[PDB]
RNA sequence: AUCGAGAGGC
């Protein structure tokens, strides 16, 4: 298991990650200390001699250069310690082991690798500081993350293993996932929240701002587009600037809510040969999902298009949020007074639902419902309570929250953000569980030391009245806390499982192949299933389709 | 003079704590709406009251700044880093001779400090600098 | 309605309209008997499998059955003549472009589907996190394992 | 780090120049998404950046204590006393252009934390390297130059991909090739050689 | 439960139904029991629809809990993966374990057979029955350290 | 080359549509009861008050990179104060005989409804639209 | 500042970690599995102080 | 006076200078004070060797801290960068050579100022290299604190320099730009919790600009060109040398691009 | 250890302060702020390094050697 | 054993090639290439030998027969110009 | 330094939560991620 | 370890032009400068200074990575018009405006008494 | 070389 199927391989290197938008997303930052350090054989021909002798002459100290040379004898020289570094004459067959260079193929690894998307061909991009350097887009792949994940990259040493990681492991080729039927990875973060305020219908970009977003497209057709509004002052919506980027022939429908074709909420996606007719882009149009423009692109046009398109978005989106910008701040967290009376005041009615509850279960008029046991009912019913009313209060923040709120925008645009963070960051964090239940009572009868015995108020029993904004209590801490704990456990727990699990599942169906004849099968050559997948179609091109005829009237599917 | 006694866990099951001194007050509307919902005790016969609420907290979750109004994974974390941190770790280092000791040029005390912090000695031997942070989208890095 | 098979024919019908620039008031190029006709052939013309006997051409329809009522659901002469007009060369290019689509998405002999199985469940389950059912990790454990007893039996009753 | 869970790294470093800039003059040392915040839910860093710049105006400390009756609308009022806005939000001009920048920034004095991870040490790159003896692989760690290891399940994300000449280079002439000589009677490297 | 059924129009409405849920199971008296359908009876384990309604109503059920599984976290995963590992526990007779037990006992390779678990009794059964090693399978050939019969190793090439 | 429609309407109702900017404004055709428009228009660059009645014209031209116009040496097509550039997303009938057409300004989206224009403003990448108060 | 707490060996400052274990000479009651020949067991950890 | 950009100085001191720049294009104003920040030059310490450290504090930190010391570059443009001129590794028209040293003879701790700094080079006249020095007391910057029986003896080799190179060689602390303090050109819109006017402060520059009128539209026309700034200098050069010298080295810069498509 | 020489986020020298602010706390029983505002710190960027300034130079030299 | 072939008629294996054998076809072009082998496609502005092999292949230069294998062991063998690319 | 003078270890039916018994006595917050997760805990 | 000398920022290096002029290809009287060892401070000041030119069609800079000092401007002109000499007139007219600003600024300072 | 401990990621 660990010198066999697992070994300690040269080529190899490690290094701390960071992100560039303005890195392709095939490429990958590969710094100029890694390079002078990695070697690939390159027999002399030629058409490379020259470049070969240079690099020689360059030495292994500055790149480009090249650490050793071989001989058709075979012995080695080493430019680092040898008279001949200077008089070196190149005769052919001869090998080079050259440095690392641009537009190289590598592979790209984070160490969870439970996909094939976690190890990824890319291309060489020597840079100068010290990290691996990579585009946001492939981050989704690999689950990576810029808090300090490490990841690694392995140089191949062969034509045919560099045509390998070419034809088959570059970054485009996955962009569709097999699994899933949908693409791996999309526009993220600071491009996404920028594309959603960039494509409102208030947002318009002069003429200055026009010229350099079209310059930052890299295929530019060099047309400035047509203006929006031509008369009063020449503006141009960010939808037209957005169209630029998209490729031509490029037609996309989606119908959301209240999508009338005036679509008043601008609410929706057209788009037709590759500009935007009405709508405003965000996670579902430009993000990894079903029927999503990078699915489109990649299957009409192409995957190498589609890469260029994650690049010229992010460019042209990031340089209009970097002129535009954006924050977030606690008056964002904060809601209005009155709504804050509301919700302290809907809180009060749900503890009056379980006083009362508690006083009918006191008094044993409390029915239980059939097989349960009537303290069960009485937990599930105050459990429900607090839950609904944890989300009533949200719910109360969320529509007192104004356009302008940032986590707000984060939330549409989808980057960042969902309802139960505004919930418990400004109206009621909600109770917690442990193990299932509300919080047990560790002491005898009572949850704390502070509280009297056999009390089951929610204060007793673990719901977080107060807001993080508004500040926990002591107690209301201690049981947040223990809460939190159950959830480290289960997250070191589960981790494990999962590994214990992905290994049995891989070594089960390690040996599944599609042969030639379309059978399913194994080494034995026993029959799994006849046709892969029942239909004998690869997953990455499958995408839904809507079957008119099952649904309907008869009359209208005659008619 | 039996103004403070020691309690152990088994101990306190026969007793009854309040948070604060002020709930061992006489009960009689206008309050401000920011402060933190506090549940009337609605218990007497107190046995005892606590020092401070804020002891149930170590040394390194005394140095979290506001941990009541923070999420408990995100305090677990920081208590984690804290360990991390560097810092001034004692004022002999020149003197002393270890493997390995990392020191910062310019510690800074933090402008936010905890009430525990003074019998933690943070604000004497740092280990951050109270950096001016904008929170900002910028360049996309 | 909606379930996953390959080849998107609203992409394709909209990629004719735009390319060929079909207007709607001009009457269509194509007698009914060249539509029908060419649906069936088109249908003769998508292959999964090659074979000459008779049980791999029964595995072969059988495979690309469901297609085929796709097919015929959206190429029905009613809709290519008036839910979207279609000229005789634009719906002679989507028969040309719906067979090299699906050729193009036939899984290629020696790809790894095991493994690739393996990872495609492995990896939402890392990704699971969290009313008496057993579910997530343990539910899946469960289901692996063939336990021979669960935590949560149950039975459903119609 | 900051104090509130906050980890990170730095992707680039921009001089004072570029940066963007309050009216004053003043220049962030440290820029932050706004993305991290909402999902960690770390309140009290945006409670620290008010409660600091509070502070720092009023040359008096800041309790961040627990368990305090502190609010942040009193907080704001000491602020807006000082001729800021509440909120801690600052207009800022983009250092690239001048131009005002559309959003109000928020802007504050913000305790930071150096970790002990630094990149230096741990970068590692090995190609052609030293050897452990017994399995005659690759030596481990950095500190020997080792080489890194390609896990069985990372062999199993290259089977996926199905680059089989790629995985065979790795595993063999990356790590441990080595020729043997075997006779079929015997059906074992029991041959004797000898090759000059 | 909400249910859709056919309206004599043709398009499928609204059929609330009234079902019921069992704390433990015996399908095979329960299918029997009058009043209720024996066609649409579900049993959650599928070691007891197995056995009362042979082994493809077993694999159904298998791969039903595989997908409630995926869906309760909202994610997806496309039919043939999760329908490739049921069939390989379904195929040989009875449900297959994914554990020592079970699917790594095979006439599958002995080396690949080591590599999961219980590596030397593998390995010394091996030596005692005198097994024979096809190598076809891949596990066999990354010990022999030999291009697989995988993707590119599946074709062998010669020239024209 | 020439003038596709033109017609002078009275603004029934103006609705900001969460925008600060822009405005949704549903306005009658004076003097026909056939024809109905509603226009997503820029409020700040036109002001565009309820109860007022404007003239509305819809024209082929007057491609290739815009330019900014010289000094206004090179002839206005425009008498009026607003003018945009957009293409027609959908045209629709309402009823037989009746005709809807369906138009987007790069985002801010304008329908015109009537029997009138059958054999004007057909289905074209161009058609500017001219607002004079 | 320092405040002790750790023993000097060989120049190494080396701290002493505290154990947790459960109490001797205490009765406790612990349920068996519901498949066992035995209801309940009562506990005592005897050990002299 | 000239037509073109016109300024008014509204008050002024060594250290702060505060001004309207009227009439002028945003692009300027943003590239100046760029310029200001980074591109004009200074003569900072760029050398340190120590002969004796018996300080506390090691040998890089104070380096580092005498990198930070400002010192006087008025002539600076007499002066000739090291590498832009032929001495082998500095010369007395590319280089200032200071030393300093101390012992602390005192029981008390001896503190170690800036103007205990000395200049071993020949000057030629230049007003070059004399540390800058506001202290009321005269003190300089405390670099170091020595106890009795330490001392410290080190030579400085002070260089010209731009601050793109390193902070120390700009000449420039904090500029303050504003413009449109009304937000008629509505640059920026402003996030309000309920009203804007009440949450945001006015700004002082605010009085000089005539106050919106509620009735007239937004104009479209409209762009920015009068600017509000404020100047501070660390003193290695005045401030209105500072913004002289920012004016003269961008119009330089420009003239250089002239040259070079000349020579193209 | 030491005072910093300027404030890292102006550039303003502040090593000139900072005896002098001691000396203002001490000689006048300032405020703190008060006493940065006479030190000519308006800006809270340049007065965080007084404040937070933890001077260890001082534990450093009471060390005999 | 002796002449398990499949006659090139009656050949039911799949006419398109498989990325896999392109991959391979394309990587062993590269590799002679790379050692000093003729090439033929006339080449305009192209040093890399994977290049030469995807032009090539273009032109259904490359001489090469790709045997697929199937479970029971016959083998059908396409030569590259009989594949179709796509 | 402070919190490895304060830590204590179990060596190893729910030992890893937080326990009601454990307030004041030791720290809610500070244990270590991983596989020893409320197995150590510091007081 | 890895990190670039700060020099290059502002020092050009071997063999480095501090302007390349090319034709831009596809798109007529359009030319693309690779201003090497310059940052915004110059891009936007020219840039802003050929929109204010009535015969310049096209005028942008772009920065291809925030690492490396090297900014690129493209210039579409009329035709019959260089834009080599709408770039000289444009940072002719620059220099121009700098100098009135210098002696204006002289001329407050010297009135200006403290 | 073993053993042991601590930390980093998901
Ligand atoms: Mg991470
Ligand atoms: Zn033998
Ligand atoms: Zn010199
Ligand atoms: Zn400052």
């Amino acid at each position: 298991r660990g010198n066999l199927m697992g070994k300690r391989v040269d080529f190899s290197a490690r290094t701390v990650i960071s992100g560039d938008p303005n890195l392709e997303l095939d490429q990958v930052g590969v710094p100029k200390s890694i390079a002078k350090t990695l070697t690939y054989p390159e027999v002399v021909t030629p058409y490379n001699i020259d470049r070969l002798t240079q690099l020689v002459r360059n030495g292994p100290n500055e790149h480009p250069g090249a650490k050793y040379v071989i001989r058709d004898s075979g012995d080695r020289i080493d430019l680092r310690y040898s008279k001949r570094a200077g008089d070196i004459q190149l005769q052919y067959g001869w090998k080079v082991e050259r440095h690392i260079m641009d537009n190289d193929p590598v592979l790209f690894n984070r160490q969870p690798s439970l996909h094939k998307m976690s190890m990824m061909a890319h291309r060489v991009k020597v840079i100068p500081y010290s990290t691996f350097r990579l585009n946001l887009s492939v981050t989704s792949p690999y689950n990576a993350d810029f808090d300090g994940d490490e990841m690694n990259l392995h140089v191949p040493q062969s034509e045919e293993t560099r045509a390998e990681l070419s034809q088959l492991c570059a970054v485009p080729l996955q962009i569709v996932s097999p699994q899933s039927n949908k693409p791996c990875m999309g526009i993220v973060q600071d491009t996404l929240c920028g594309i959603r305020k960039l494509t409102l219908r208030d947002t318009f970009i002069e003429l200055d701002q026009v010229l350099n977003m079209l310059y930052w497209v890299p295929d530019w057709d060099g047309v400035i587009p047509t203006p929006a509004i031509i008369k009063p002052k020449p503006l141009w919506s960010g939808k037209q600037i957005l169209s630029v980027a998209i490729p031509n022939g490029i037609h996309l429908q989606r119908f959301d809510e209240g999508t009338t074709l005036l679509s008043p909420k601008d609410n929706g996606m057209l788009i037709i040969d590759g500009q935007i007719i009405f709508g405003v882009v965000e996670k579902k149009t430009v993000g990894s999902s079903n029927g999503g423009l990078i699915h489109v692109v990649t299957r009409e046009k192409g995957p190498q298009v589609c890469a260029k398109l994650f690049g010229n978005i992010q460019k042209v989106v990031n340089f209009w949020l970097l002129h535009n910008g954006f924050s977030t701040g606690i008056g964002d967290t904060i809601a209005d007074g009155p709504t804050m009376r509301e919700i302290t005041e809907t809180i009060a009615e749900a503890k009056k639902k379980v006083l009362d509850v508690t006083k009918e279960a006191q008094a044993n008029l409390l029915t239980a419902k059939h097989g349960m046991t009537l303290r069960e009912s009485f937990e599930d019913n105050v459990v429900r309570f607090l839950n609904e009313a944890r989300d009533k209060a949200g719910r109360l923040a969320e529509v007192n929250l104004k356009d302008l709120n940032n986590v707000k925008q984060m939330v549409m645009a989808g980057s960042k953000g969902s309802f139960i963070n505004i919930a418990q960051m400004s109206a009621c964090v909600g109770q917690q569980s442990v193990e299932g239940k509300r919080i047990a009572f560790g002491f005898v009868d009572r949850t704390l030391p502070h509280f009297s015995k056999d009390d089951y108020s929610p204060e007793s029993k673990g719901f977080v009245e107060n807001s993080y904004l508004r500040g926990l209590t002591p107690q209301e801490f201690f049981f947040h806390a223990m809460g939190g704990r159950e959830g480290l456990i289960d997250t070191a727990v589960k981790t494990a499982e999962t590994g214990y699990i992905q290994r049995r599942l891989v070594k089960a169906l390690e040996d599944i192949m599609v042969h030639y004849d379309n059978t399913t099968r194994n080494s034995l050559g026993n029959v799994i299933q006849f046709i892969y997948g029942e239909d004998g179609m690869d997953a990455a091109h499958i995408e839904k389709q809507s079957l008119d005829t099952i649904g309907g009237s008869d009359a209208a599917f005659e008619k | 003079e039996g103004l403070v006694e020691y309690i152990d866990a088994e101990e306190e099951e026969s007793i009854l704590i309040a948070m604060q001194p002020e709930d061992l007050e006489p009960a009689e509307l206008d309050v401000d709406p920011a402060k933190r919902i506090r549940v009337s005790h609605h218990a007497t016969t107190f046995t005892h009251c606590e020092i401070h609420p804020s002891m149930i907290l170590g040394v390194a979750a005394s140095i979290i700044p506001f941990p009541d109004h923070n999420q408990s994974p995100r305090n677990t974390y920081q208590s984690a880093m804290g360990k991390q941190a560097m810092g001034v770790f004692l004022t002999n280092y020149n003197v002393r001779m270890d493997t390995m000791a990392n020191i910062l040029y310019y510690p800074q005390k933090p402008l936010g400090t905890t009430r525990a912090m003074e019998y933690l000695k943070f604000r004497e031997l740092p280990a951050g600098q109270n950096a001016i942070v904008a929170i900002a989208c910028y360049s996309g890095y | 309605a909606n379930w996953p098979l390959p080849v998107n024919i609203r992409r394709i019908i909209q990629n004719a309209q735009q390319t060929f620039h079909i207007d709607h008031t001009k009457p269509s190029d194509l007698t009914i008997k060249d539509i029908v006709l060419g649906v069936k052939d088109l249908q003769e013309n998508l292959l999964v499998l090659r074979g000459k006997n008779e049980i791999i051409q029964n595995a072969q329809r059988d495979a690309v059955t469901l297609f085929c009522c796709l097919l015929r659901s959206r190429l029905a002469t009613r809709r290519v003549l008036q839910e979207y007009r279609l000229t005789k060369q634009a719906f002679d290019w989507v028969l040309s472009n719906i067979e090299a689509q699906f050729l193009r998405s036939v899984v290629h002999p020696g790809e790894m589907v095991g493994v690739l199985a393996a990872q495609s469940i492995g990896e939402p389950a890392t990704q699971m996190t969290l009313k008496k059912v057993t579910s997530g990790v343990p539910r899946l454990k469960e289901i692996l394992n063939v336990a021979k007893n669960m935590k949560t039996p149950s039975l459903t009753v119609y | 780090a900051s104090r509130h869970g906050q980890k990170g790294t730095i992707g680039i470093t921009y001089r004072r120049e570029d940066m963007p800039f309050t009216a004053e003059g003043i220049v962030p040392d440290l820029i932050i998404n706004p993305h991290a915040i909402p999902s960690r839910m770390t309140v009290a860093h945006l409670i620290e950046c008010l409660l600091s710049k509070v502070a720092a105006l009023s040359g008096n400390e800041g309790d961040a204590s627990p368990f305090t009756d502190i609010t942040v609308e009193g907080i704001s009022k000491l602020l807006r006393e000082h001729g800021y806005q509440s909120r801690g939000f600052e207009v800022m001009y983009n250092g690239h252009t001048g131009k005002k920048l559309m959003a109000q920034i928020f802007f504050g004095p913000t305790y930071y934390q150096r970790l002990r991870h630094m990149v230096d040490d741990k970068i590692h790159a090995r190609a052609r390297g030293p050897m452990q003896v017994l399995t005659r692989q690759p030596v481990e760690g950095r500190s020997r130059d080792g080489g890194l290891r390609f896990g069985e399940m990372e062999r199993d994300c290259m089977i996926a991909h199905g680059a089989a000449s790629f995985l065979k280079e790795r595993l063999m002439e990356a790590s441990d090739a080595f020729r043997v000589h075997i006779c079929g009677i015997c059906g074992l490297m029991t041959v004797i050689a000898k090759l000059n | 439960y909400d249910r859709k059924v056919p309206s004599p129009t043709g398009e499928y409405v609204k059929e609330p139904e009234w079902v019921l849920e069992t704390d433990g199971v015996n399908l095979s008296e329960v299918m029997t029991v009058p009043g209720i359908d024996p066609t649409r009876i579900y049993t959650n384990s599928f070691i007891d629809i197995m056995e009362v309604l042979g082994i493809e109503a077993g694999r159904a059920a298998l791969y039903k809990e595989v997908y409630n599984v995926i869906a309760s976290d909202g994610s997806y995963v496309n039919y043939r993966h999760m329908a490739l590992l049921v069939d390989v526990m379904t195929t040989q007779g009875g449900l297959t374990s994914v554990t020592r037990h079970g699917f790594n006992r095979s006439n599958t390779g002995a080396l690949m057979r080591c590599s999961f678990e219980e590596t030397v009794e593998i390995l010394f059964e091996a030596g005692a029955s005198a097994e024979l090693d096809d190598c076809r399978g891949v596990s066999e050939n990354v010990i022999l350290g030999q291009m697989a019969p995988i993707g590119t190793g599946a074709f062998d090439v010669m020239i024209d | 080359s020439n003038t596709l429609f033109d017609d002078i309407f009275q603004v029934s109702e103006v609705d900001p549509g969460r925008y600060n900017k822009v405005c949704r404004i549903e306005a009658a055709s004076t003097t026909q009861d056939q024809c109905k428009l509603t226009l997503d228009i820029n409020v700040e660059l036109f002001p565009v008050a309820a109860q007022d009645s404007l003239t509305v014209t819809i024209a082929s031209s007057l491609t290739r990179s815009w330019r900014p116009p010289q000094a206004g040496d090179r002839s206005l097509a425009d008498d009026y104060d607003y003018v945009m550039y957009g293409t027609a997303y959908k045209f629709e009938e309402v009823s037989k005989d009746l005709i809807a057409v369906y138009y987007s300004f790069g985002g801010l989206l304008m329908r015109l409804e009537g029997n009138y224009r059958n054999l004007n403003n057909l289905k074209q990448e161009n058609a500017y639209l001219l607002i004079r108060r | 500042f320092d405040m002790g707490g750790y023993f000097i060996i060989n120049g190494s400052e080396k701290v002493l970690i505290a154990q947790e274990r459960s109490a001797g000479n205490i009765v406790q009651v612990f349920k068996k599995a519901a498949p066992s020949p035995i209801s309940h067991v009562a506990e005592i950890r005897s050990a002299l102080e | 006076s000239e037509e073109g950009p016109q300024v008014k100085i509204r008050e002024a001191s060594k250290d702060n200078v505060d001004f309207i720049l009227s009439n002028v294009d945003l692009a300027m104003a943003n590239s100046l004070r760029r310029v200001m920040i980074a591109e004009i030059p200074t003569l900072a310490i760029d050398s340190v060797e120590v002969e004796t450290n018996t300080t506390v504090l090691a040998d890089e930190f104070i380096a580092h801290r005498l990198g930070l010391i400002p010192l006087q570059s008025m002539d600076i443009e007499q002066l000739e960068y090291s590498r832009d001129c032929f001495c082998e590794d500095h010369c007395d028209k590319c280089s200032v050579v200071l030393t300093l040293q101390a012992f602390g003879e005192s029981e008390s701790t001896t503190n170690v100022y800036s103007k205990d700094l000395v200049i071993v080079s020949n000057l030629m006249g230049r007003n070059i290299g004399h540390p800058i020095i506001q202290d009321k007391e005269g003190n300089g910057v405390l670099i170091c604190k020595l106890r009795k029986g330490q001392e410290l003896k080190l030579t400085c080799v002070a260089k010209k320099g731009i601050a793109k190179e390193h902070a120390k060689w700009g000449p420039a602390a904090a500029i303050e730009f504003e413009y449109d303090p009304w937000n008629k050109l509505k640059h920026t819109d402003y996030w309000y919790e309920q009203d804007s006017a009440k949450e945001w402060p006015q700004s002082k520059n605010c009085e000089y600009e005539d106050p919106p009128n509620e009735g007239d539209p937004f104009d479209y026309k409209a762009q920015a060109d009068t600017f509000y700034m404020n100047v501070e200098s660390v003193g290695s050069i005045p401030v209105d040398q500072v913004v002289v010298r920012g004016i003269d080295t961008l119009q330089k810069k420009v003239a250089s691009i002239l040259l070079a498509l000349t020579q193209m | 250890m030491i005072v910093p020489v300027r404030c890292f986020s102006c550039g303003k020298v502040v090593g000139d302060k900072w005896e002098s602010y001691l000396n203002l706390l001490q000689e006048d029983e300032l405020d703190e702020g008060t006493a940065l505002s006479r030190l000519g710190l308006k800006r809270y960027c340049c007065r965080r390094m007084i404040l937070t300034h933890v001077d260890l130079i001082e534990k450093f030299l009471r060390y005999n050697p | 054993l002796k002449e398990k072939a499949i006659p090139k008629d009656q050949r039911a294996t799949t006419p398109y090639m498989t990325k896999y054998e392109r991959a391979r076809i394309l990587g062993t072009r590269a590799l002679q290439i790379s050692m000093n082998a003729p090439v033929f496609v006339d080449l305009e502005g192209e040093t890399d030998p994977l290049r030469i092999a995807m032009k090539e292949l273009a032109e259904k230069k490359i001489p090469l027969v790709i045997r697929r294998y199937l479970p029971d062991g016959s083998f059908e063998d396409w030569s590259v110009e009989e594949l179709i690319v796509d | 330094t402070l919190s490895h003078l304060r830590r204590t270890n179990t060596p190893i039916a729910k030992p890893r939560q937080l326990h009601n018994t454990h307030w004041g006595l030791v720290c809610p917050a500070e244990t270590p991620e991983g596989q020893a997760c409320g197995l150590v805990k510091n007081l | 370890m890895n990190a670039p000398d700060r020099f290059e920022l502002f020092l050009l290096g071997e063999g480095e032009s501090k302007l390349k002029i090319d034709p831009d290809t596809k798109a007529p009287n359009a030319v693309v400068i690779t201003f090497e060892k310059e940052d915004h401070t110059l891009g936007n000041l020219i840039r802003a200074e050929l929109l204010n030119d009535r015969k310049v069609l096209f005028a942008a800079y772009k920065v291809e990575h925030p690492f490396f000092a090297r900014f690129k401007l493209r210039i579409q002109t009329t035709e019959g018009y260089d834009p080599k000499d709408a770039l000289k007139n444009a940072c002719n007219s620059i220099i121009n405006k700098l100098g009135a600003l210098k002696t204006n600024f002289e001329t407050e300072w010297n009135l200006q008494t403290l």
